């Protein structure tokens, strides 16, 4: 994730083999319940693309559902390019590119490039957009796995 | 399962009833009023006829500790 | 949770994995005792209202009596509203706004928000309003539950 | 509890989860057998009397011996009322108020309060008393509790 | 479970009773007096007959660790 | 349980009622010059007679290692 420092910057920091295991736990214990949204919103507290494909593919077993949401996740990001088109001309020396549903999605992005439009002034909240994309899949889930 | 097929048993207590009942409210992501909409109507519609009695004794405007302690014998 | 850090400041930092399963084991296993208020004001010291709504819809379980608390929290709310009025004019650019029941509840304002009021001088606790309606939410709840 | 920070001063600072738990287990492992008093001893170390109740609120069962407790504590406080009389006169604006039985029990007096009275200059030892009531309520219990 | 409901067994020894009582009692808010008033009252008469005896012998003024000692035997 | 009524078995051995005695010695709360009395006194006369026997032929001046010793066939 990306965590504040003690003199006052945004620096990356690894995330916990404990906090991994947490994230492991719930999905063993409670499944598709939907305890795990707000769960995973608390674990996700300053996450990375990169850290959240990493606890996307660590899950084993649900294997159905896994698969709806990369299929969803990649709709989510195909409606993020549709809706945003690229921008006029080559890029700036002075600046950086604007992201894509795959930067988004961590696939075409570099951690330093995730850090770069998260740190950078204005930043772009690349994490929520994604994590909305999560949430909305979740949802999906949750709706299709009740009984 | 369906919220329409949330029913409450002839010997359930209404008090497992009512818990089974927002636990699949709980499920339904529809807008506020007509999960309002389901409250008052669903609930005393699948609630057993001697419970049933009860609850239409108590009028409306009624609140869940009052409709939960009014079942509590039945 | 809002903390002080070492330089001497009021800052913001996230509540710990080990608390927030502290936090579910305790429900698990005490469900509506009343040893649940002591314990809750506890892991609640220096607690967001966004970090209050975490640990209410991260609870599995007793459905009716969450029902019943939100419910509570609503009334509450309400009760804020109406017997705190809102003030005279257009909200000056050297200040920030007065809060609502909602804002108490977390729901119409943002951390930073949150942060402002809490941190800024005189302080305002809306942490400790909030609590109130949990607290006599619980009496409502241990009261019914009683058997 | 109040601790002394890096900086030289004496701060509060919040109890731990695992040692308010460690307290719980004491409790349920150990019941009323002796090993509980210095067990206590070394967990109340820098403790406030607010802690302290929050120890004796956040107890479940042995409701008969908590009872008998809490009656000590306020015979005990009833006769630190009786044996140190309030002082003469009005309470000088440069000063502040001397402690009542019941800020001893944490009852009457706030945290900044129980701050001011420890960390001033000259200190007074309002934990280290509440401390004796209860080492002295545990011998009753210990005693009884004894088959 | 009210306060009212709360009574000794005829074989159930008066400890477990003691803590069952302060438990009810500990789930009543009502003021100081009146829960001093339950104390005196409410205890001894829901005590069972053998132990309800002997608590009558110990007079008023009575605390708990000589209630509690009192009533071992029984 | 009562100091007093702490007493050694006929096949009990020594230690296990040593160990007993130190427990509910840790129990009571006297004077130190009571609980030296205690010691020299009480662990003694309520031990076995075979024991006794053994222990009467230590003398005065014996200390635990010693006596744990010496009643240990016993």
């Amino acid at each position: 994730p990306i965590v504040q420092n003690l003199q006052g910057q945004m620096v990356h920091q690894a995330i916990s083999p404990r906090t991994l295991n947490a994230w492991v736990k719930v999905v063993e214990e409670k499944a598709f319940s939907p305890e795990v949204i707000p769960m995973f919103s608390a674990l996700s507290e300053g996450a990375t693309p990169q850290d959240l494909n990493t606890m996307l593919n660590t899950v084993g077993g649900h294997q159905a559902a896994m698969q709806m949401l990369k299929e969803t996740i990649n709709e989510e990001a195909a409606e993020w390019d549709r809706l945003h088109p690229v921008h006029a001309g080559p890029i700036a020396p002075g600046q950086m590119r604007e992201p894509r549903g795959s930067d988004i999605a961590g696939t075409t992005s570099t951690l330093q490039e995730q850090i770069g439009w998260m740190t950078h002034n204005p930043p772009i909240p690349v994490g929520e957009i994604y994590k909305r994309w999560i949430i909305l899949g979740l949802n999906k889930i949750v709706r299709m796995y009740s009984p | 399962t369906s919220i329409l097929d949330i029913r409450q048993g002839p010997k359930e207590p209404f008090r497992d009833y009512v818990d089974r009942f927002y636990k699949t409210l709980r499920a339904e992501q529809a807008s506020q009023e007509v999960k309002n909409w389901m409250t008052e109507t669903l609930l005393v519609q699948n609630a057993n006829p001697d419970c049933k009695t009860i609850l239409k004794a108590l009028g409306p405007g009624a609140t869940l500790e009052e409709m939960m302690t009014a079942c509590q014998g039945v």
